[PDB]
């Protein structure tokens, strides 16, 4: 009954090219790489787990 | 070195550990049973008789053994996403109504399908099943004027109860594809105050003894 | 709430039995402390008993002389006194405590009971014994200790208490940075090792009293001389 | 009014195909690969007896809660392995638990449809139920806090509900899923949340508007786990097909499939690293796998469990990863 | 002839290989390590391996070289080690029987939890400490020789044999006490425990054979292995030590093969252990 209205609402939304999404995703990932202790292990002193 | 507050926290943690261990020791002493069956299979009747919008827990004790049952019938949701929670149940109590062989949801076929799906489930390979045939008196009353052939085409026998019920139970037990690992304790639900719980206790004690023997390697 | 009983006049060298009844909380899970105040001096630690009676400590000035025991079923705490001496003349407090990450020990203090007898610890100093204050003014209190209270784990084990005239002490700040539950935001605390201070913004009514500092790095627990605001 | 739905779906598919100019693998082909990420069990937490099904990290990144069929929730001090509280549950059949962002409250639930909110900061010391939310017809699946008063829940009723704790009644009833909802995830801004269900589709919802904004598909079986990218633009989903899929809300298209020919088991938990480079998914084959979210290549294996990796979580600071299993043990890496 | 010597070597090789396989199977399989009862089999097989690598090769040397080149002290050390390890294996079997009895008859519901570390430690430490009081303390001090010193002196350098050889003659008190402690009391305990096991299995299969076969096989193996040695030991101090040395050696070895058979009886015949065995074989 009401499914057609939901599909109509979902159809009208704007969409960006996948290339822009990938570029933004990679940029965000690269920008915060300096602050990830799992991506790059930290020395024992900084690590709260010893 | 730990500080005074740290030492107090460690003492509190050890006290919590002791309490958890005591509660677990209490928990291991009581059997866990799973109750299953069709909507009108008579689960309410049997659960009320044995008792001396989700899971319903019933606690009762018989001859100094703690029993609790889990009624999962109220859950109108997909089984495979939560059935694995009951992997540790000592046994499964299954209820099927004999009188439903001539009532349309073919409800006997639905019960057989559910039995096949539960007993052959990978999560219940080692768990035993206790099967109760409910409403035996009604089946006695109605069978003599309604041949069993209406439900099972390949039947070959008379309409008398003594062999009709035998054929029903044989069909229920024949669905077990893991006869070597598990057993089907079939019984008939007669109105009573103690015999049903007596049979359940006998089944559970026998099952636990067999499990212990298997663990020790003697079986 | 906690209420003490068993006080009164006692001859020197005798024995008196003090007790208090806990209600309104899980007494079993909470530790208990006994703190006494002389008629004209500051607070002094006496004894401590942990939950489940798994750990008991006494102050050197009462070692052996005093005994502390618990009874969870009746939610009552006990303290046995024997061979009293004139120095024991003081009014005693029951202090509630729980120890876990984020907890606030010494949060609740009982009404207290008065006992009259016929007649390497961490030193902490509060040189500013008294300060005249005016309502609406911002005032600060300073404290010092011999041993640094900044443990290697990062927690600075110092507590601040306020005792109003004729009223039991109330926890104000714990661990030098955390305000106790129900404390107005006016109060604040900060300080490096071996030096601590407490600040009050726009002091107002019922703020006059004696402010007591307390260390909890290691037993015995030592209280300060107190700072009086008038 | 019963035939145009397929035409609209075809139009949506065409629109989604139009924006598929390039794939993430092609664009990221030139990045420096992460390399082998070796992790060792720094702490192992013991004290649970039955299976552990759920865990969550506090905002402080030091306290975590874990649920088990013992009927008890244990608040764990990860730094010292100490136990802070032991909450005896009314119903032992718990399947989910959550830790409030302020740390004052803890929630849990399961086959018993009632969702119980527990107050930790009790003046009397002992923890007690603050409220017992009810109204879900089916079993409770996942629970997550938005604040000290609002909690979002999913259940087997095929519906997700937003609850106002102070009044103890549903503020909104999200509906539209065709199958049981298996997991939930809240966006960093708390404006939106995404739910996965057994209908092999993931739907994006608006907390305040109360209707589905977007629906995603591509899995061939039930979606058992789901989690946002920490930037809030993309989310990952886990399914029984052994395949992890990354979805972007703005692009409205599937980006990558993380699967290997040697993996046949299902996926029970999924989580992201703070930077988002590392995707951690708890598989049912006795170990957890580390996937590079930008390369799709496997970077490591956290094999330290014996029964089943049931829950997985990363600290808000990213310092450590917590993995629970049906061994009744929790391991912090 | 060489035929016997190679037969010994085959027995020792088989026993050592079986015991080592049992060790590695238990160490590798996590599913086995989680069960309390499995620890007892580990200690039993370890005692069997000690018997294998410290006892039977020495006997192989003895039956061929016919000269105890190692001297008086090492003969005493050999006797003490052999007695200690044999009684340790017997006590391990008896305690396994008692553990099965407890689990299957007394507290079947909470058996696994009630196996606290303290009780298993008590049993295992007993299995190794009780043998010492009969194997080292009385043997080292020579308490077994008092009252029969003349016979030992004659036997050591009989007119029939110019070459020295090991002799372990035992006197009335040591004979009776040590035999009763090592074999008869454990045998009676095992018999009672397994009879009660069988009674429980027959009774609780009622209320409406495999265990019978397993128990019969185990008990028959134990009796065939150890009964002749102890009856010979008890009888000889009463018949003036007349049994020939060949029969003594045959019975002593019949006890020795018990070490190589135990892995089959208690590890290979268990449904859980064959999983670890297959895993080890595949490697
Ligand atoms: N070779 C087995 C030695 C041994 C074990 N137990 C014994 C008991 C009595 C005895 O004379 C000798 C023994």
């Amino acid at each position: 009954r009401k499914l057609v209205e939901q599909l109509k609402m979902e159809a009208n939304i704007d969409r960006i090219k996948v290339s822009k999404a990938a570029a933004d995703l990679m940029a965000y990932c690269e920008a915060h790489a300096k602050e990830d202790p799992l991506l790059t292990p930290v020395p024992a002193s900084e690590n709260p787990f010893r | 070195t730990l500080s005074a507050e740290d030492k107090a926290a460690v003492e509190r943690s050890k006290m919590i550990d002791r309490n958890l261990r005591e509660d677990g020791e209490k928990a291991a002493r009581e059997v866990k049973l799973l109750l299953l069956g069709a909507g009108e299979s008579g689960k309410n009747t049997i659960v009320k008789q044995m008792k001396i919008t989700g899971i319903v827990e019933t606690h009762f004790t018989f001859k100094d053994l703690h029993f609790k049952m889990f009624d999962v019938g109220a859950q109108r949701s997909e089984r495979k996403k939560w059935i694995h929670c009951f992997e540790g149940v000592t046994a499964i109590i299954f209820c099927v109504a004999l009188s439903d062989y001539d009532l349309v949801l073919n409800r006997m076929h639905a019960s057989m399908k559910l039995f096949d799906s539960i007993c052959n489930n990978k999560w219940f390979t080692d768990t035993s099943i206790i099967l109760f045939l409910n409403k035996k008196d009604l089946f006695e009353e109605k069978i003599k004027k309604s041949p069993l052939t209406i439900c099972y085409p390949e039947y070959a026998g008379s309409n008398t109860y003594e062999e009709a019920a035998a054929y029903i139970q044989c069909q229920f037990e024949d669905l077990n594809k893991r006869k070597d690992t598990k057993e089907i304790y079939t019984h008939f639900t007669c109105s009573t105050d103690t015999k049903n719980v007596q049979f359940v206790f006998d089944a559970v004690t026998d099952v636990i003894i067999k499990n212990n023997l298997k663990d020790c390697g003697l079986f | 709430q906690l209420v003490e009983s068993g006080g009164g006049l006692v001859q020197p060298g005798g024995s008196r039995k003090l007790s208090c009844s806990a209600s309104g909380f899980a007494f079993s899970s909470f530790g208990m402390h006994w703190v006494r105040q002389a008629p004209e001096k500051g607070l002094e630690w006496v004894a401590y008993i942990s939950s489940g009676s798994g750990t008991i400590y006494y102050a050197d000035t009462v070692k052996g002389r005093f005994t502390i025991s618990r009874d969870d079923p009746k939610n009552t705490l006990f303290l046995q006194m024997t061979s009293l001496r004139s120095e024991d003349t003081a009014m005693y407090y029951c202090v509630r405590s729980i120890y876990y990450y984020g907890s606030s020990p010494f949060d609740f203090w009982g009404q207290g009971t008065t006992l009259t007898v016929s007649s390497s610890d961490i030193v902490m100093t509060q040189a500013t014994s008294s300060v005249p204050v005016t309502p609406g003014e911002s005032v600060s209190i300073s404290c010092r200790s011999s041993k640094s209270l900044l443990h290697s784990n990062g927690n600075t084990y110092l507590y601040w208490f306020l005792q109003r005239p004729g009223q039991s002490p109330q926890l104000l700040i714990y661990r030098m940075s955390n305000l106790a539950s129900g404390v107005p935001d006016r109060f604040s605390g900060s300080g490096s090792g071996t030096a601590f201070t407490l600040t009050i913004s726009r002091l107002e009514a019922e703020d006059v009293g004696v402010y007591y500092c307390m260390q909890h790095l290691e037993y015995p627990l030592t209280f300060g001389a107190g700072t009086k605001l008038e | 009014l019963r035939q145009e739905a397929e035409q609209l779906k075809n139009q949506i598919r065409d629109a989604r195909k139009a924006c598929a100019d390039a794939t993430l693998s092609q664009i990221t082909n030139n990045i420096d690969p992460v390399g082998r990420i070796q992790m060792r069990t720094r702490r192992t937490l013991r004290g649970h007896l039955a299976k552990i099904y759920a865990m969550h990290w506090g905002t402080d990144s030091r306290l975590l809660v874990s649920a088990s069929q013992d009927g008890k929730l244990i608040i764990w001090d990860s730094y010292t392995t100490n136990k802070v509280h032991a909450i005896p549950l009314r119903s032992s059949w718990v399947m989910t638990c959550a830790y409030a962002p302020s740390g004052n409250y803890v929630a849990c639930g399961g086959l018993d449809n009632i969702c119980s909110i527990y107050n930790l900061k009790t003046r009397e010391g002992n923890v007690r139920v603050s409220r017992e939310l009810a109204g879900h017809t089916g079993y409770l699946s996942c629970c997550r806090f938005l604040d000290d008063n609002q909690i979002v829940t999913s259940s087997g009723d095929t519906t997700c509900a937003l609850w106002d704790i102070e009044t103890g009644q549903q503020t909104t009833t999200f509906t539209g899923h065709t199958g049981d909802v298996m997991s939930l995830s809240l966006a960093p801004d708390t404006r939106l949340f995404v739910s996965g269900a057994c209908d092999a589709s993931a739907k994006l919802w608006d907390v305040r508007e109360g209707m589905c904004r977007q629906t995603f598909t591509g899995h061939e079986s039930d979606i058992n786990a789901i989690c946002f990218f920490p930037n809030g633009n993309a989310f990952a989903t886990g399914s029984d097909d052994a395949t992890c899929r990354l979805f972007d809300l703005r692009a409205d298209q599937e980006l990558m499939t993380y699967s290997h020919d040697n993996i046949i088991c299902g996926i029970t938990s999924v989580s992201f690293s703070k930077s988002g480079r590392l995707l951690l998914a708890g598989y049912d084959d006795f170990n957890c796998n580390v996937w590079d979210a930008l390369k799709a290549d496997r970077a490591g294996v956290l094999a330290g469990h014996d029964n089943r990796v049931s829950c997985l979580g990363v600290t808000d600071d990213g310092m450590a990863v917590a993995t629970g299993s049906w061994d009744s043990f929790l391991k912090i890496w | 002839k060489v035929v016997l010597l190679t037969f010994l070597s085959t027995v020792i090789l088989m026993a050592i290989l079986g015991n080592l396989l049992v060790m590695v199977a238990v160490c590798w399989d996590r599913q086995l390590r989680k069960i309390k009862t499995n620890y007892f089999i580990v200690s039993l097989a370890f005692a069997d391996l000690l018997v294998s690598v410290l006892v039977m090769p020495f006997g192989a040397i003895e039956l061929v070289q016919d000269i105890w080149i190692y001297g008086e002290v090492f003969c005493l050390v050999r006797t003490s080690l052999d007695v200690l390890l044999t009684t340790a294996s017997i006590f391990h079997l008896c305690c396994i029987s008692l553990d099965r009895y407890y689990a299957i008859c007394c507290q079947p519901l909470v058996y696994r939890n009630k196996m606290t570390p303290l009780r298993i430690a008590l049993m295992l430490g007993g299995c190794w400490v009780i043998p010492t009081f009969i194997s080292f303390l009385p043997i080292m001090q020579g308490w077994n020789n008092i009252g029969i010193i003349d016979l030992i002196e004659k036997r050591k350098f009989n007119q029939n044999s110019n070459s020295t050889y090991c002799v372990f003659m035992v006197n009335k008190p040591y004979a009776i006490t040590c035999s009763v402690v090592a074999f008869y009391i454990p045998f009676l305990l095992m018999v009672l425990a397994y009879y009660r096991i069988y009674v429980t299995a027959k009774e609780h299969a009622h209320q409406i054979t495999k265990a019978a076969k397993t128990l019969c096989i185990i008990m028959g193996c134990f009796c065939l292995c150890w009964a002749p040695f102890f009856v010979t030991n008890i009888v000889d101090p009463f018949i003036d030590y007349t049994v020939p040395g060949q029969v003594w050696t045959a019975f002593l070895w019949l006890g020795y093969i018990n070490s190589g058979l135990n892995p089959f009886l208690y590890a290979f015949l268990n449904k859980s252990f064959r999983r670890a065995f297959l895993i080890i074989l595949c490697c």
